[PDB]
């Protein structure tokens, strides 16, 4: 009859284990989600700032030029 | 450009790149411990009698015992009813995000 | 295989990251400012000229 | 209809007053033992507060195999993600550099047009 | 699965934390607003207030009805045995 | 070891299951042990 109760008593430990482990899974893999949609964000940032500062390279050469 | 400025800005960022229990865990290896294959097989003329009567006649007796049907079908089709509560409640949420998932891109859009 | 495989991987697995991640909003929001802001400044300093 | 600790069915679901979720009572009840709180909110809780051949060979082994395998690939999957959490967050500062980098570039660009009208 | 206000399948189950039980939110929200109180214990309550392991308890029932089982066994050999002494 | 526990609990259902089928036997014995008297 104990033996069965002990079975109980280990199970009781591994659902208390699983918990927590998914609670940080899902915890820090989110943070992974709002980094990555933030990283290509601010990636978008870079193809933007590349074309402005190419624009005034070429608007000031063709200028200074003449 | 969905497949050159992302190129291009991926080199640029990857340039910065360049710059800067026992026993559960040991049967993950990929063996499960073995259980008592004895009572299904025995032998007539082999070895040991308790396998016959201390394995196969009083859990054949349990088992025509447990065997059953007096419920038979009404038993399972409630629990099949219990599924649908389930099942729909899940659904419920998946619009309850979706409509503020929608609405949090909606007020962005303006 | 309707829910704890398809209801629960688009409602854990999808909606749930992406509403938390819908927005974008709380920093989006405020880096407009400082967009608008310095641009706006720099549209003085060309009005001087 | 499950419980919000195990995965499970319950058989004497319970709930908590402090934080309105359905436990099954013998994991509820181990957790207050552990140490007297809700594990969800982490609230203020106590235990008054709540409101045979294939059996044994087959069924059993393939248990404590699920179990095993189950764990131990989900071991596997929260190191993955601590393991490169650290690839998004260097990426991630990578980029704010040049952002940093550009924001000079560009403006000082833009302020030379302004100056070269002069 | 069922209100037990009403006795209806309830389209919005909202449970209660002062008598545990499963109401449907449009009948308990005016029960509440009737007399802040819940219906089957009549304890206070408002608005705000409302919101393996298979396996191993079937082998409870196994063990605990071959125990029964035992003692039809354990009963009847006390009386067969003195109808035994005594004859 | 924990995969030994499991044909530990493999055998006590083994032993009671034939410790209580060696009890009936001996109970249905006596009742002509007891007939034949």
């Amino acid at each position: 009859p104990n033996l069965l109760t002990s079975l109980q008593n280990e199970w009781d430990a591994i659902m208390l284990e699983n918990f927590k482990l998914r609670s940080t899974l899902d915890s820090l893999t989110k943070k992974l989600s709002t980094v990555m949609y933030e990283r290509d964000a601010a990636k978008l940032v870079a193809a933007q700032l590349l074309m402005e500062k190419n624009e005034d390279s070429k608007d000031l050469p063709k200028s200074s030029q003449q | 450009i969905p497949d050159g400025y992302k190129n291009e800005i991926d080199q640029l960022v990857k340039k910065e790149f360049a710059n800067i229990t026992l026993f559960l865990e040991e049967y993950r290896r990929k063996y499960p411990r073995i259980d008592t294959s004895r009572y299904i097989p025995n032998e007539s003329s082999e070895v040991s009698l308790l396998g016959i009567v201390d394995s196969y006649l009083k859990h054949q007796e349990i088992v025509l015992d447990t065997l059953l049907p007096q419920t038979v079908s009404n038993q399972w089709r409630i629990n099949n009813d219990y599924i649908r509560q389930t099942c729909t409640i899940v659904e419920e949420m998946n619009i309850q995000q979706r409509k503020q998932i929608n609405d949090l891109e909606i007020y962005r859009k303006r | 295989s309707t829910l704890c495989h398809h209801s629960l991987p688009a409602l854990i697995e999808g909606q749930r990251k992406y509403y938390a991640d819908y927005y974008a909003y709380r920093q989006e929001i405020r880096s407009l400012e400082g967009r608008r802001k310095r641009l706006q400044a720099m549209l003085n300093s060309s009005s001087s000229i | 209809m499950l419980c919000a600790i195990s995965g499970k069915v319950p058989r004497r679901p319970v709930l908590s007053p402090k934080s309105r979720t359905i436990f099954e009572k013998s994991l509820l009840e181990q957790y207050v033992k552990d140490t007297g709180n809700d594990p969800i909110t982490n609230e203020p809780l106590s235990i008054e507060e709540i409101v045979s051949i294939p059996n044994l060979l087959t069924s059993l082994q393939n248990e404590w195999d699920a179990i095993m395998l189950e764990n131990f690939k989900l071991r596997s999957t929260l190191d993955s993600l601590t393991k490169k959490l650290s690839t998004v967050m260097y990426e991630r500062d990578a980029a704010k550099l040049v952002a940093a980098q550009l924001l000079m570039e560009k403006n000082e660009d833009s302020k030379d047009l302004p100056k070269s009208s002069q």
